């Protein structure tokens, strides 16, 4: 999937059991997928970060289409959560799909320290965020029964950077011609 | 001390101001 | 200013109010991201959130301390050779203007589509003894415009910079150092371009039509030596005073020669920064 | 409008579609007044870290289903702090907030009947004067019915619905706090509610306040692949929660 | 007068002799400013049901005993509500008050110097860079040492005591906040302290702030019948104890 | 201020008035030492003492002139090879911040829980001679905070600096020197620590977890030279603009490793600076 | 001759005062 | 900063002005 397209769609599937989970990713901001994100790909310019943080999921589905998804904020000091339930026990929030399509998720400052390293640190763990199903993905007749969800992440006016140091992802095992 | 621009151009001056 | 300015406050971010719950019609949280906008959705709009009152600023986010650094951006060297001193194209460097000549720097421009600035310029020789003495080594660095007489070799007439620039070190007294001008016709430097030369289906095209700004013609003055030696004189270079139009998507993709976007590697699949992962379920 | 945003706790929760939101007997969930109280002690007030939005367990609405039942004070016996703080002391007091969310497709069709029922006495399935067993009106997140087998040696409730399990037409069941959800309309439905017994602060153990019904009235019918499951999720939050008698800790059952 | 009275929940301690009590480093202990703090979610403070007068496990005062420590965001890792608010979330924080409760008679002779301490960073017993393991400086309200056996296996710090096991000549100790309990004036040790780190809001797991030691000076000794124990008791308040970063729930080890 | 400031009159010691007898009550001398509290009995309680104005300062007994001192942290060395130059791990130090790593100065803070600064760097590079002539033998210090490329070997890509602090300094040419900010993302540098990486039976515990604040990957750019040469870069620190948080027994137990509070010497049973006596009788 | 922190950053300036 | 002609004579002086 990784170097086509693809890579950024995410398909809200079937679902024969119910309660299910979607993804998962780990919110410090240097760690793909995040990093190469416009965000990422420059914090990777910085040792250290910290605020707010915003994600957003659009529904790429159709109109007659519908569901509810439940995306969930799990702050340092566990393990990412293997059930919904364990995991809408922290910072969360319903999406209904609807004729909006677009839910934007804060994930809020919690941390020890009034900053964080933007280089992986055991200490620094920002968290983990993931998606379950709420409801479902319901369709009338002769929609399909899988459909797409984008989903991105600009930052909050919490945010702020800082001490500049050269990027991680981009090493120059060049040189460069002429 | 400041702005004693010890040479002419304006070129020639330290890193620029903020606001 | 003052303490704004040595305290370094001046951009501040706001702080996270306080709130409270909201049982409430108007729901903040859902935008359509269609319209191409950025959504406007914070701490407090989501949260019941308390009360910071902040204290970071966003001085060293600006395009002056993310610009203005100084980096390497070519290293002229010089194997000199004393059998045959002079000669044609010899014991003399001459190179052209640019970056695109080398990454990390080429890199972070490359982040704007427009640039303008004045720049912090400073040579750094380093004389390598492959002699038993390197006596006095002086040096003249010089600036070649468009079109001006290009040293052919080691002593032409143009040594002579009646009309030009030429920055002379000698070993002990410290690195050469100086400024510019923004040096454009234009009202910025293009860092990018979807010009050509002309009509010509083998005319050029990018940032390089637009930009014949020089060369440096180089020479190592002192005449013959006995024992032999070998400078390499490190080009470093700060952007001060800059300003900056249209940023652009970072690259991902290591590059290959300057003036150019090209990509595509010597056989290797093209490879990128992405990781890949076992099953998105886990992180 | 219709569209709702409703927030808690450190959660908040949202609906682009309503049947506007009901509070029962037009009273709005608050603190416990020194004038009506009784006790003596200075009660624990958590406050968003305890009235937070808990979601439950999920369930299905099939062509078979008939009914499944929640009771409150028992529901979030496990949620944690609310449900921490219920065991640790002996007079708890709260008010609660239901959202109700079922979705599907606007090519179903379906009606549901949610409401909140003071002291909600059922009746034993069994002739006699045996009352239900504690321990089946006490299951928890999970609730109750579905339309479920069990003992019959259990002094066991009834699965009965149509009576209300407590022996009075359902349809009269309508003068209870509620609202439906009817698939073409709405999408959920929010049930807020005061705290209503004889006494100011009751056992959080012995004694469920509200009791929580949902019921099927018009049978979920599509046309799609049976592949199509169309949950009904149970969301609550205590509210002005307050607790005192502190001690010990009782224990889980 | 000495005769002291402390009243911190639903809780009461009395004293009909004393020693003064001590305020760490003159501040009394409150709730975070919205100056100093960082993160950005509203602090659930449980009051009165959470700060309350927790009394740990007791212990033997020994002519063998050697002396004994307990690490208090730790100590109290049971207490009910404090000791759950702190499993449930990440950030944590709080401030104390100890009451070391030792009697005898006017017949014994004894003294035990008390002490709190900041970052109270232990060495290993065993020579190089391993330092002391998560779950041994994790012992809980039985405290540490007494004067005990234990595999060599475990990355075990020092049972060590004249060096602090920290190494620093004990007596310099009193440089930390503390007092002693000379059996011939003295009866309890009355410690208060604030919150101290270099962050807002610490995890309530990682990492324990404050430190408590007590130790044996002047040996005990009467000059009766051994049935004659005399044991030390201590006693523990959170005090304006905040939490914030609410969650699923870690986990018991 | 200035002739207080100048004169080193700031911080003045009261003076010693004159007393009387006392046949009274009120016996300041006894106090019960148990409170956990100091006493406060003076000269002027306890005997006749008489009247003596003081003029003794407490300036020089300031956090910042106890603290403010440099002093030798590391020891960067590199015994060049010109046989393989470049290679994996050659010709360029790395070195992880901090201090625990020498006494002395380890000693000093320590007395401290938490202490905060900027401070005042110097490099002491010292060029032996172990060839026939040392040549020009430039140099390159810099810092590599987290997570950054730290140079695989000598020449990298990270020796361009592009957005990194490099200072050079050419034989000669004075010590360099340099400054600052307090690098923490917390209010103040923990000297100490009773926290871990994490609930894993094997996560770390120390003054550690929290300081991952750096390294420096050093370079002697010259390239090649013909006469070895060794270099040794002395690294002193001084802690200007200090402030420090609840005081600590010194340490009485010569350490090892740092980072770490072990002291359990390897068999040598634990020394420490006390003396023994014959008897309490004589001293 | 004093207060001439001939550096803009303050991180850079001598050894502080006393009060 | 200008004006400061270090030196005596005049001969002895910075790039004229202009006008
Ligand atoms: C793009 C782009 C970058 C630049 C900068 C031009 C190169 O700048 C230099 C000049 Cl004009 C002269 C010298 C120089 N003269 C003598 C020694 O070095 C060095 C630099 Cl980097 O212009 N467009
Ligand atoms: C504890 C503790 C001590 C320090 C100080 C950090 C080390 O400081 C230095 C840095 Cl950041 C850079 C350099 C350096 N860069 C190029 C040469 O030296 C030297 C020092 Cl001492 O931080 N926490």
């Amino acid at each position: 999937n990784v170097g086509n397209v693809s890579m950024y769609t995410v398909q809200l599937g079937n679902q024969t059991g119910m309660a299910q989970k979607v993804f998962s990713i780990k919110v410090d901001i240097t760690s793909t997928p995040l990093a190469t994100t416009l965000i990422g790909e420059i914090a990777s310019y910085y040792t250290h970060w910290t605020g707010s943080l915003r994600f957003s999921f659009m529904f790429c589905g159709t109109a007659n289409t519908t569901l509810k998804l439940l995306l969930a904020y799990t702050p340092p000091g566990i393990d990412e959560p293997t059930t919904r339930k364990d995991a809408m026990l922290g910072t969360h929030v319903v999406w209904d799909v609807g004729l909006q399509s677009t839910i934007s998720l804060v994930v809020p400052w919690v941390s020890a320290s009034h900053f964080r390293l933007t280089a992986d640190n055991k200490y620094s763990m920002a968290g983990y965020i993931t998606c379950w199903y709420q409801t479902n993905l319901v369709v009338p007749p002769s929609t399909p029964q899988t459909a797409d969800m984008l989903c991105f992440v600009s930052a909050c006016k919490d945010f702020c950077l800082r001490m500049a140091r050269d990027t991680d992802l981009h090493i120059q095992s060049g040189p460069i011609e002429q | 001390y400041f702005n004693i621009n010890y040479f002419k151009d304006a070129a020639s001056s330290g890193a620029s101001r903020l606001d | 200013n003052y303490i704004d300015e040595v305290l370094n406050e001046v951009l501040v971010v706001p702080n996270i109010k306080e709130s409270h719950h909201t049982t409430s019609n108007s729901a903040p949280l859902l935008d359509a991201a269609e319209t191409g906008h950025t959504s406007n959705v914070q701490p407090e709009d989501a949260i019941e959130t308390r009360y910071v009152i902040t204290s970071q600023t966003r001085d060293e986010m600006s395009i002056e301390s993310f610009l203005g650094r100084s980096g390497c951006v070519h290293i002229s060297r010089i194997k000199v050779d004393y059998t045959d001193y002079n000669g044609q194209d010899i014991n003399f460097t001459k190179w052209k203007i640019t970056l695109q000549e080398m990454a990390q720097i080429r890199r972070k421009f490359e982040l704007f589509t427009y640039v303008r600035f004045d720049s912090e310029i400073t040579l750094v020789p380093c004389i390598a003894g492959r002699g038993d003495d390197i006596g006095h080594i002086v040096m003249q660095y010089m600036y070649v415009p468009p079109g001006a007489p290009i040293p052919s070799k080691r002593n032409d007439f143009s040594w002579q910079s009646g009309t030009n620039m030429s920055i002379f070190w000698q070993h002990g007294q410290p690195f050469p150092r100086f400024s510019i001008p923004f040096l454009s016709i234009a009202s910025a430097y293009y860092m990018f371009y979807d010009g050509y030369d002309g009509d010509n289906t083998s005319s050029k095209y990018g940032s390089v039509v637009t930009n014949d700004m020089g060369t440096i013609c180089s020479r190592i003055v002192t005449e013959k030596q006995k024992l032999s030696v070998v400078i390499t004189t490190h080009i470093y270079h700060k952007a001060k005073h800059t300003k900056a139009w249209c940023p652009r998507p970072p690259r991902a993709v290591p590059y290959t020669h300057s003036h150019v976007t090209n990509y595509m590697p010597e056989t290797g699949d093209v490879t990128t920064a992405i990781v890949r992962r076992n099953t998105i379920t886990t992180a | 409008d219709r569209i709702m945003q409703i927030t808690r706790g450190d959660s908040t929760i949202s609906s682009d579609d309503v049947a506007n939101a009901v509070v029962g007997y037009g009273v709005w969930p608050h603190y416990l007044t020194p004038q009506d109280a009784t006790a003596i002690n200075k009660p624990t007030q958590p406050d968003t870290s305890s009235n937070r939005f808990y979601t439950l367990e999920s369930k299905h609405w099939n062509g078979s289903s008939k009914g499944w039942w929640w009771k409150l004070p028992d529901a979030l016996k496990d949620m944690g702090i609310f449900g921490e703080n219920m065991y640790y002391h002996f007079l708890g007091r709260s008010g609660y907030t239901v959202h109700v969310q079922c979705n599907a497709s606007k090519f179903h069709q379906g009606t549901l009947l949610v409401a909140m029922i003071p002291e909600h006495q059922l009746a034993s399935a069994k002739h006699g004067s045996v009352t239900a067993g504690y321990k089946l009106t006490h299951p928890g997140e999970a609730g109750r019915d579905v339309s479920q087998e069990r003992d019959a040696s259990l002094r066991q409730p009834s699965d009965d619905s149509w009576l209300n399990f407590d022996g009075t037409l359902l349809g009269n069941l309508l003068i209870f706090p509620h609202q439906f959800i009817n698939l073409r309309s709405n999408n959920s439905a929010t049930l807020i509610v005061p705290y209503v017994n004889a006494v100011p602060m009751d056992s959080m153990l012995r004694h469920n306040n509200w009791c929580l019904v949902i019921i099927p009235i018009s049978p979920l019918r599509s046309e799609t692949t049976s592949s199509n499951i169309v949950p009904i999720t149970v969301s609550i939050s205590p509210m002005c929660a307050e607790f005192s008698g502190a001690r010990a800790k009782n224990i889980k059952q």
